[PDB]
């Protein structure tokens, strides 16, 4: 799952079987880390129109 | 015997977390308010078809239902899945067994694996080569029948076992009551709540208001 974003710890209470979360646009929006098994938030890095 | 399943037998359809969304999915599910065949721990262990996939449940008080068998013909001509629960172990096997003519639990192989006031609920299904199990345990307020209320089952395991299952059976302990229902391909709308609990669902093919 290649992608550009800020990673953080989250309030996303994943159930024990869940590996990912998604937005409406199908884009992944949280991930379980495959080594430390914690539930990372993904936010696309701070952006806006100029 | 027969009885109404109410809104039971919904389960988490994929390993993706979602919350605050009403999500459309098409998969094998138990149709809402469908007839489920009903059976007892006293006297009652017939072999049933498996079809597309089996919803199974038991209403319970002392853990009498303890396993299942799945296959074509249960007679060593081919692989048959066996599942058993015993204390700290949950056990899974797929050798070409020959079983008893009347199976019970007294208190060329390919794979092996190891991990009323109670209601135990399960879904068993196949996806080409892969067998999946989902489950829930809940309290129930009354002995009578399956609750007229909503709860979603969660995946236990996936088995890469590739069996052509067309029939199944369940195993009783000897020194409760149990149900069978069949899944169908249904479009469903699933209510993932603000925490990602599936708190409600619509079976879209039930009635014109569900459509
Ligand atoms: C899966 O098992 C079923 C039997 O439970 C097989 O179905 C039979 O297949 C033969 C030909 O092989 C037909 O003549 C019969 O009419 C079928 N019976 C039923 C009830 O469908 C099926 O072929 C098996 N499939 C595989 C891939 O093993
Ligand atoms: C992966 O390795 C780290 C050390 O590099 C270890 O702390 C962690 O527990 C391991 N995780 C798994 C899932 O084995
Ligand atoms: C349930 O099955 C019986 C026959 O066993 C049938 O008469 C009845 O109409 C069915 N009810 C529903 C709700 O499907
Ligand atoms: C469970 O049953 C298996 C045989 O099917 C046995 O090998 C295992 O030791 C048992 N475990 C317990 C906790 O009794
Ligand atoms: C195992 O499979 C081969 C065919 O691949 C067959 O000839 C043999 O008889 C089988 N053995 C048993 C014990 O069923
Ligand atoms: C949502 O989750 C929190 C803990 O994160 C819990 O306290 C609360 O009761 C939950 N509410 C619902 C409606 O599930």
């Amino acid at each position: 799952l290649t992608g550009t974003g800020v990673l953080t710890e989250s309030n996303k209470k994943f159930l024990p079987f869940q590996q990912f979360g998604r937005d409406i646009a199908d884009t992944t929006d949280a991930v379980r880390d495959p080594q430390t098994l914690e539930i990372l938030d993904i936010t696309p890095c701070s952006f806006g129109g100029v | 015997a027969y009885t109404n399943s109410f809104t039971r037998g919904v389960y988490y359809p994929d390993k993706v977390f979602r919350s605050s969304v009403l999500h459309s999915t098409q998969d094998l599910f138990l149709p809402f308010f469908s007839n489920v065949t009903w059976f007892h721990a006293i006297h009652d262990n017939p072999v049933l078809p498996f079809n597309d996939g089996v919803y199974f449940a038991s209403t319970e008080k002392s853990n009498i239902i303890r396993g299942w068998i799945f296959g074509t013909t249960l007679d060593s001509k081919t692989q048959s899945l066996l599942i058993v629960n015993n204390a700290t172990n949950v056990v899974i096997k797929v050798c070409e067994f020959q079983f008893c003519n009347d199976p019970f639990l007294g208190v060329n192989c390919t794979f092996e694996y190891v991990s009323f006031k109670n209601l135990r609920e399960f879904v068993f299904k196949n996806i080409d080569g892969y067998f999946k199990i989902y489950s829930k345990h809940t309290p129930i307020n009354l002995v009578r029948d399956l609750p007229q209320g909503f709860s979603a089952l969660e995946p236990l395991v996936d088995l890469p076992i590739g069996i052509n299952i067309t029939r199944f059976q369940t195993l009783l302990a000897l020194h409760a009551a149990y149900y069978v229902g069949y899944l169908q391909p249904r479009t469903f709308l699933l209510k993932y709540n603000e925490n990602g609990t599936i708190t409600d669902a619509v079976d879209c093919a039930l009635d014109p208001l569900s459509e």
